[PDB]
């Protein structure tokens, strides 16, 4: 009977920066993933091995909702295959993803006139992220032979760089609010249906 | 993902008529927006219109309002710009490019759509 609490997912007053990505567990509650496909309200709502309306007649043990903002032109690195840093060092899917990429562009709410320096990106990362991999670490990072002893200097860096949003003309600089929507199946009962 | 492919350019005189072919392969129609996007040479694309996955949406440029008629045909995979009224500012490289947004959305918004076909010439 309960239905699923997308509305705290998609409608939260904050969003993680990407390189710290949110995921919320979503169980015991009734999905209606067609009232969020058959709106106006998304420029990306790709499904992968499944339709969107066709989510509805599915049943699960859990169904996972990554959450995160990144630059408009950066939400086609959210899909399998992709490469670049916001897959290689923030946020990769696997290769066999099956599930949905929902995003939509926050300018609204994200961007501020002098620019808005809390959203964040990992820039700088020894090795590739595997799939669904977090990495919310901070020390410096050494791009040359001589070792950073934790302070930045030369060839050692911040790791995280920020995007600093602001109202820019062309809507691929702009931030986008992305949800992440993975389907999971355990050897237990379903507790996540469409209605009937 | 679909490859699409431009028809329907050419050489037209002031004042006339054009009727533009977007034909999808691969992939039917069924979940992608499509957007008409024009070019002129040296300079950046132009989002002229676009149709939602749904058909029920259609938004247009205030450049082409009222002129340009875009169009969807699924069983056919095609989609169509009907342009009317074209005058020599018309003149540029058409593309129509393809995403996969929610079902009444589509916007003029280059960097919205993945899927983008070679284009064809029309000259006023
Ligand atoms: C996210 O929130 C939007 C907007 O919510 C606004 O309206 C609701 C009433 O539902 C109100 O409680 C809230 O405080 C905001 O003022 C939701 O979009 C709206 O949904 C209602 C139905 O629930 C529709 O009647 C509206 O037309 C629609 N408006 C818009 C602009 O979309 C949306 O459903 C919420 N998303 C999720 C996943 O819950």
């Amino acid at each position: 009977t309960n239905l699923c609490p997308f509305g705290e997912v998609f409608n939260a007053t904050r969003f993680a920066s990407v390189y710290a990505w949110n995921r919320k567990r979503i169980s015991n509650c009734v999905a209606d993933y067609s009232v969020l496909y058959n709106s106006a309200s998304f420029s990306t709502f790709k499904c992968y091995g499944v339709s969107p309306t066709k989510l509805n007649d599915l049943c699960f043990t859990n169904v996972y909702a990554d959450s995160f903002v990144i630059r408009g032109d950066e939400v086609r690195q959210i899909a399998p295959g992709q490469t670049g840093n916001i897959a290689d060092y923030n946020y990769k899917l696997p290769d066999d993803f099956t599930g949905c990429v929902i995003a939509w562009n926050s300018n609204n709410l994200d961007s501020k006139v002098g620019g808005n320096y809390n959203y964040l990106y990992r820039l700088f990362r020894k090795s590739n992220l595997k799939p669904f991999e977090r990495d919310i670490s901070t020390e410096i990072y050494q791009a040359g032979s001589t070792p950073c002893n934790g302070v930045k200097g030369f060839n050692c860096y911040f790791p995280l760089q920020s995007y600093g949003f602001q109202p820019t003309y062309g809507v691929g600089y702009q931030p986008y609010r992305v949800v992440v929507l993975s389907f999971e199946l355990l050897h237990a009962p379903a507790t996540v249906c469409g209605p009937k | 993902q679909v490859q699409l492919q431009e028809s329907g350019g050419g050489l037209v005189q002031p004042g006339g008529s054009l009727r533009l072919s977007c034909a999808a392969s691969g992939d039917t129609l069924d979940l992608y927006a499509i957007g008409w996007f024009r070019q002129t040479p040296g300079e950046e694309r132009e989002g002229v219109s676009c149709i939602s996955p749904s058909g029920s949406r259609t938004n247009y440029a205030d450049s082409v309002k009222g002129r340009f008629t875009i169009s969807r045909d699924n069983a056919k995979n095609t989609v169509y710009l009907q342009m009317n009224g074209l005058r020599p500012e018309d003149t540029a490289v058409y593309f129509c490019a393809g995403s996969r947004p929610s079902a009444h959305y589509c916007s003029h918004y280059p960097t919205e759509y993945d899927d983008w076909g070679q284009g064809t010439q029309v000259t006023v």
